Protein backbone atom coordinates (compact mmCIF):
# COMPACT_ATOMS: atom_id res chain seq x y z
CA UNK A 1 0.00 0.00 0.00
CA UNK A 2 2.71 2.11 -0.73
CA UNK A 3 3.20 5.78 -0.41
CA UNK A 4 5.54 8.23 -1.91
CA UNK A 5 7.46 11.04 -1.04
CA UNK A 6 10.02 13.19 -1.86
CA UNK A 7 10.20 16.79 -3.65
CA UNK A 8 11.14 16.88 -6.86
CA UNK A 9 12.59 19.21 -8.71
CA UNK A 10 11.57 22.30 -11.08
CA UNK A 11 12.26 21.65 -15.09
CA UNK A 12 11.94 23.24 -18.21
CA UNK A 13 10.25 22.65 -21.58
CA UNK A 14 12.73 20.13 -22.30
CA UNK A 15 12.37 17.80 -19.32
CA UNK A 16 14.27 14.84 -21.16
CA UNK A 17 16.59 16.21 -22.56
CA UNK A 18 18.72 15.36 -20.16
CA UNK A 19 17.70 11.19 -20.06
CA UNK A 20 20.28 10.61 -21.81
CA UNK A 21 23.14 11.30 -19.26
CA UNK A 22 24.10 10.53 -15.81
CA UNK A 23 20.87 9.65 -13.66
CA UNK A 24 18.80 11.34 -16.32
CA UNK A 25 15.83 13.45 -15.56
CA UNK A 26 14.06 14.40 -12.04
CA UNK A 27 10.83 13.74 -10.71
CA UNK A 28 9.04 16.93 -11.47
CA UNK A 29 8.20 18.75 -8.66
CA UNK A 30 4.89 19.50 -9.61
CA UNK A 31 3.95 16.30 -10.66
CA UNK A 32 5.69 14.96 -7.01
CA UNK A 33 3.19 17.23 -5.63
CA UNK A 34 0.19 15.05 -6.96
CA UNK A 35 1.89 11.79 -6.27
CA UNK A 36 2.42 12.19 -2.46
CA UNK A 37 -1.10 12.33 -1.98
CA UNK A 38 -1.70 9.30 -3.48
CA UNK A 39 -1.82 5.84 -2.00
CA UNK A 40 -0.15 2.51 -4.97
CA UNK A 41 0.32 -0.81 -4.37
CA UNK A 42 3.64 -1.10 -6.17
CA UNK A 43 6.57 0.26 -7.92
CA UNK A 44 4.31 -0.38 -11.34
CA UNK A 45 1.39 0.66 -9.77
CA UNK A 46 3.63 4.08 -8.96
CA UNK A 47 5.13 4.25 -12.83
CA UNK A 48 1.44 4.00 -14.29
CA UNK A 49 0.29 6.85 -11.70
CA UNK A 50 3.45 8.94 -12.31
CA UNK A 51 3.17 8.73 -16.06
CA UNK A 52 -0.91 9.98 -15.93
CA UNK A 53 0.23 12.80 -14.36
CA UNK A 54 2.95 13.69 -16.60
CA UNK A 55 -0.24 13.65 -19.30
CA UNK A 56 -1.91 15.74 -17.34
CA UNK A 57 0.35 19.06 -16.75
CA UNK A 58 0.36 21.39 -19.04
CA UNK A 59 3.64 22.31 -19.11
CA UNK A 60 4.79 18.80 -19.36
CA UNK A 61 2.34 17.30 -22.30
CA UNK A 62 3.23 20.35 -24.31
CA UNK A 63 6.52 18.40 -24.90
CA UNK A 64 5.41 14.99 -25.89
CA UNK A 65 3.35 13.99 -28.89
CA UNK A 66 -0.49 12.94 -29.39
CA UNK A 67 0.47 8.97 -29.48
CA UNK A 68 2.92 9.53 -26.73
CA UNK A 69 0.27 11.18 -24.29
CA UNK A 70 -1.96 8.72 -25.53
CA UNK A 71 -0.26 6.03 -23.74
CA UNK A 72 0.91 7.75 -20.86
CA UNK A 73 -2.76 8.53 -20.03
CA UNK A 74 -3.08 4.73 -19.38
CA UNK A 75 0.13 4.70 -17.35
CA UNK A 76 2.44 3.54 -20.33
CA UNK A 77 5.67 5.37 -20.61
CA UNK A 78 6.41 7.43 -23.73
CA UNK A 79 8.38 5.73 -26.57
CA UNK A 80 12.19 6.79 -27.16
CA UNK A 81 13.19 7.86 -30.48
CA UNK A 82 14.40 5.21 -32.42
CA UNK A 83 17.94 6.06 -32.11
CA UNK A 84 17.57 5.59 -28.11
CA UNK A 85 16.04 2.53 -28.87
CA UNK A 86 17.64 -1.23 -27.56
CA UNK A 87 16.83 -4.25 -28.52
CA UNK A 88 12.54 -4.79 -27.20
CA UNK A 89 13.23 -1.55 -25.08
CA UNK A 90 11.34 1.22 -26.61
CA UNK A 91 10.14 3.49 -24.07
CA UNK A 92 11.96 5.71 -21.27
CA UNK A 93 12.59 3.96 -17.92
CA UNK A 94 12.16 4.75 -14.40
CA UNK A 95 15.92 4.34 -12.61
CA UNK A 96 15.75 4.57 -8.99
CA UNK A 97 18.59 4.73 -7.03
CA UNK A 98 17.98 2.58 -4.31
CA UNK A 99 7.71 3.16 -0.79
CA UNK A 100 8.76 5.72 -2.64
CA UNK A 101 11.33 8.53 -2.33
CA UNK A 102 10.73 10.92 -5.81
CA UNK A 103 14.24 12.76 -4.48
CA UNK A 104 16.47 9.11 -6.22
CA UNK A 105 13.68 8.32 -8.57
CA UNK A 106 14.73 9.35 -12.08
CA UNK A 107 13.65 8.79 -15.73
CA UNK A 108 16.53 7.45 -18.38
CA UNK A 109 16.59 6.23 -21.87
CA UNK A 110 17.04 2.61 -22.43
CA UNK A 111 20.84 2.75 -23.26
CA UNK A 112 21.90 5.03 -20.53
CA UNK A 113 19.64 2.70 -17.83
CA UNK A 114 22.11 0.10 -19.14
CA UNK A 115 24.84 2.43 -18.87
CA UNK A 116 24.33 3.07 -15.47
CA UNK A 117 23.53 -0.54 -14.21
CA UNK A 118 27.10 -1.99 -15.69
CA UNK A 119 28.88 0.50 -14.31
CA UNK A 120 29.02 3.26 -16.83
CA UNK B 1 1.63 -9.78 -44.13
CA UNK B 2 4.50 -9.93 -46.73
CA UNK B 3 4.91 -6.31 -48.42
CA UNK B 4 3.20 -3.07 -48.20
CA UNK B 5 1.35 -4.56 -51.46
CA UNK B 6 0.33 -7.41 -49.88
CA UNK B 7 -2.10 -4.45 -48.20
CA UNK B 8 -5.12 -2.39 -48.99
CA UNK B 9 -5.08 1.21 -47.92
CA UNK B 10 -7.94 0.38 -45.59
CA UNK B 11 -6.44 -2.76 -44.16
CA UNK B 12 -3.18 -0.57 -43.50
CA UNK B 13 -5.34 2.23 -42.20
CA UNK B 14 -6.60 -0.37 -39.53
CA UNK B 15 -3.84 -1.26 -38.46
CA UNK B 16 -1.72 2.42 -38.09
CA UNK B 17 -4.98 3.09 -36.11
CA UNK B 18 -4.42 0.22 -34.19
CA UNK B 19 -0.69 1.23 -32.82
CA UNK B 20 -2.32 4.46 -32.75
CA UNK B 21 -4.81 3.67 -29.74
CA UNK B 22 -2.92 2.46 -26.56
CA UNK B 23 -5.68 0.50 -24.88
CA UNK B 24 -5.57 -1.47 -28.17
CA UNK B 25 -2.84 -3.79 -27.23
CA UNK B 26 -1.07 -5.07 -24.94
CA UNK B 27 2.70 -3.89 -24.94
CA UNK B 28 3.95 -7.17 -26.46
CA UNK B 29 1.38 -6.73 -29.37
CA UNK B 30 2.55 -3.04 -29.90
CA UNK B 31 5.98 -4.35 -30.54
CA UNK B 32 5.48 -6.41 -32.93
CA UNK B 33 3.11 -4.38 -35.22
CA UNK B 34 5.66 -1.49 -34.58
CA UNK B 35 7.89 -3.91 -35.97
CA UNK B 36 6.04 -4.97 -39.10
CA UNK B 37 5.23 -1.52 -39.65
CA UNK B 38 8.87 -0.07 -40.27
CA UNK B 39 9.36 -3.19 -42.19
CA UNK B 40 6.32 -2.79 -44.22
CA UNK B 41 7.41 1.24 -45.04
CA UNK B 42 10.75 0.89 -45.33
CA UNK B 43 10.74 4.20 -44.09
CA UNK B 44 13.99 5.99 -42.72
CA UNK B 45 11.97 7.22 -40.01
CA UNK B 46 10.35 4.05 -38.72
CA UNK B 47 8.39 4.77 -35.47
CA UNK B 48 9.50 8.68 -35.52
CA UNK B 49 6.44 9.11 -38.01
CA UNK B 50 4.37 7.89 -35.23
CA UNK B 51 5.54 9.48 -31.84
CA UNK B 52 7.94 11.95 -33.05
CA UNK B 53 6.27 13.52 -36.27
CA UNK B 54 7.66 16.87 -37.46
CA UNK B 55 6.54 20.26 -37.11
CA UNK B 56 3.29 20.46 -39.07
CA UNK B 57 2.87 17.34 -40.41
CA UNK B 58 -0.71 15.09 -39.79
CA UNK B 59 0.11 12.21 -37.19
CA UNK B 60 -3.63 11.45 -37.65
CA UNK B 61 -3.78 7.35 -38.51
CA UNK B 62 -4.52 8.74 -42.16
CA UNK B 63 -2.22 11.31 -42.24
CA UNK B 64 0.42 8.63 -41.36
CA UNK B 65 -0.95 5.93 -43.70
CA UNK B 66 -0.55 9.02 -46.69
CA UNK B 67 2.78 10.07 -45.41
CA UNK B 68 4.38 6.45 -46.41
CA UNK B 69 1.96 6.35 -49.44
CA UNK B 70 3.50 9.79 -50.71
CA UNK B 71 6.60 9.18 -49.63
CA UNK B 72 6.61 5.44 -51.11
CA UNK B 73 5.76 6.84 -54.20
CA UNK B 74 8.59 9.62 -54.84
CA UNK B 75 11.14 6.80 -54.07
CA UNK B 76 9.11 4.88 -56.45
CA UNK B 77 8.28 1.84 -54.79
CA UNK B 78 5.25 -0.62 -54.76
CA UNK B 79 1.93 0.98 -53.25
CA UNK B 80 -0.72 -0.96 -52.01
CA UNK B 81 -3.20 -3.31 -53.12
CA UNK B 82 -5.70 -2.02 -55.23
ZN1 LIG C 1 17.79 1.09 -12.42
Amino acid sequence: PGKATGKGKPVNNKWLNNAGKDLGSPVPDRIANKLRDKEFKSFDDFRKKFWEEVSKDPELSKQFSRNNNDRMKVGKAPKTRTQDVSGKRTSFELHAEKVYDMDNISVVTPKRHIDIHRGK
Amino acid sequence: KHSISDYTEAEFLQLVATICDADATSEEELDKLITHFGEMTEHPSGSDLIYYPEEGDDDSPSGIVNTVKQWRAANGKSGFKQ
